[PDB]
């Protein structure tokens, strides 16, 4: 592992060192669908005609991402972006931005977002759920070596593939940093109780949220929910948690050790780092490398019909992919 | 039961990331 992650460093840091820029146009795709929409952007399945190849497309406005003060936090996803490259994220295959928009695009995931596959079944069994939770786990060792935290772990964010495996997705509120940080962000249900208390804090925040999902997964709802956010961090910061009475003892175990509002005793924070969590009861039938290597079957694999087939996705109203004769903000996306 | 209050509330469809 310390072997392919120093590898892995010298690869990504002359890609963030000297970032891909302007590698195609808007003209060289079609578009087909929207696939998601909201204050991230949107994304879109393109065609690149070129070789009709299928690609996600996320196009965002820039006078919108300057409106929601998110400048420099979308220079950091695009940057981040191109210079990775794992089999459990989305890297960037192009980038460029127009007199109105910005672009990244991105491998395009045929099997909709995990959010969906489980709110409609319900919830995962707890095999079906460490298989995800595998993924996460070796993406949050890889993105963290190269001292970068994603910030955002929700189903909504990742995307099942024609396997089965998932990519983690929308890295807007990823970040290079080697200290700790203090941007208020993420998602309500996905917060760390340092995030909330308004501390300066670290890559452990991503450990935390690895054990909501971990729990949404298996039990089919998160463990702090409420009608309002306010509420959900009332909860948050409490220091309770109940467990559904199908989870195993290795599952709550491991889940009391992520879901751990102490920093100096929660899993993937401590001094043996990930290991403690790779090497937890509840991962022993997890082989880490077929995780990796791919060579683990499915237990869920999604209905195929077509390449660029977009049924195991919602439909959004299809807005106009605009462009100002007048280039906007211009100096603000210099360097993207 | 909790899996109820879930359905019930407000709070099972896409959430976004906050504001601020
Ligand atoms: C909140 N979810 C919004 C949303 C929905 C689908 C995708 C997506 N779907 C498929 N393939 C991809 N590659 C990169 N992103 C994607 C991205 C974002």
């Amino acid at each position: 592992v310390k072997e392919f992650l120093a590898k892995a460093k010298e690869d990504f840091l002359k890609k963030w060192e000297n970032p891909a820029q302007n590698t195609a146009h808007l003209d060289q795709f079609e578009r087909i669908k929207t696939l998601g929409t909201g204050s991230f952007g949107r994304v879109m399945l393109v065609k690149h005609m070129e070789t009709g190849n299928h690609y996600a497309m996320k196009i965002l406005d820039k006078q919108k991402v300057v409106k929601l003060k998110q400048i420099e936090h979308t220079l950091n996803e695009k940057r981040i972006l191109q210079a990775v490259n794992f089999p459990f994220l989305t890297k960037l295959e192009f980038s460029f931005k127009d007199n109105s928009n910005l672009y990244m695009v991105m491998e395009y995931a045929p099997g909709g977002e995990m959010f969906s596959h489980l709110r409609r079944i319900g919830r995962f069994s707890e095999p079906h759920a460490r298989f995800y939770a595998a993924q996460i786990v070796l993406t949050f060792e890889y993105l963290h070596s190269l001292d970068l935290i994603y910030r955002d772990l929700k189903p909504e964010n990742l995307m099942i593939d024609q396997q089965g495996y998932i990519k983690v997705t929308d890295f807007g509120f990823a970040k290079r940093v080697k200290g700790r940080t203090w941007t208020l962000c993420g998602t309500p249900e996905y917060l760390a109780p340092e995030i909330i208390l308004s501390k300066g804090y670290n890559k452990a925040v991503d450990w935390w949220a690895l054990g909501v999902l971990i729990y949404e997964m298996a039990a089919g709802y998160p463990p702090f929910f409420a009608d309002q956010p306010i509420q959900i961090y009332e909860k948050i910061v409490s220091g309770k948690v109940r467990f559904p009475s199908h989870f195993s003892s290795d599952l709550k175990d491991l889940l009391r050790n992520l879901l751990q509002v102490d920093l100096t005793k929660r899993f993937g924070n401590l001094k043996n780092g990930v290991n403690d969590i790779k090497n937890h009861k509840w991962f022993a039938t997890t082989d880490w490398i077929a995780i990796y290597q791919r060579k683990v079957e499915a237990p869920f694999i999604p209905k195929f019909k077509g390449p660029g087939d977009t049924s195991n996705f919602d439909d959004y109203e299809e807005e106009e992919i605009r462009v100002s004769i007048n280039e906007k903000c211009g100096k603000e996306f210099s360097e993207f | 039961t909790t899996y109820a209050d879930f359905i019930a509330s407000g709070r099972t469809g896409r959430r976004n990331a906050i504001h601020d």
